[PDB]
């Protein structure tokens, strides 16, 4: 634990492109998280939604 | 069938056009709801029941 | 813009509508400003023979 500042620092870029990531995954109310999914299975005026 | 004893008849292994159901006119009300009627002929399913 | 078609096709003269006349006949865009006018003509388009 003797370096633990500049390990925390790399922890917490990581951890936060990481819950970037992740936040792909979710669809925020949508039918899909995938755009390629609702893309090939809607029509333009909802799939725009 | 009856409303209350609706029959539920599983679709599995096999090709399905979309096509002759989009294409009639016979259907007074042809809605899909989670799709778009059209792009039924691009996707591949199971679970389909009717 | 004129035309004569069914009574229950009125419902596909709209935006984002899907249908027959919708796809074949006349097309409105997804951005559609200005809107449409309808009414009965069943005492002038409309032969017993």
């Amino acid at each position: 634990s003797a370096l633990g500042k500049l390990q925390d620092v790399v922890n917490q870029n990581a951890q936060a492109l990481n819950t970037l990531v992740k936040q792909l995954s979710s669809n925020f109310g949508a039918i899909s998280s995938v755009l390629n999914d609702i893309l090939s299975r809607l029509d333009p005026p909802e799939a725009e939604v | 069938a009856s409303v209350y004893a609706w029959n539920r008849k599983r679709i599995s292994n096999c090709v399905a056009d979309y096509s002759v159901l989009y294409n009639s006119a016979s259907f007074s009300t042809f809605k899909c709801y989670g799709v778009s009627p059209t792009k039924l002929n691009d996707l591949c399913f199971t679970n389909v029941y009717a | 813009d004129s035309f004569v078609i069914r009574g229950d096709e009125v419902r596909q003269i709209a935006p984002g509508q899907t249908g027959k006349i919708a796809d074949y006949n006349y097309k409105l865009p997804d951005d559609f400003t200005g809107c449409v006018i309808a009414w009965n003509s069943n005492n002038l388009d409309s032969k017993v023979g």
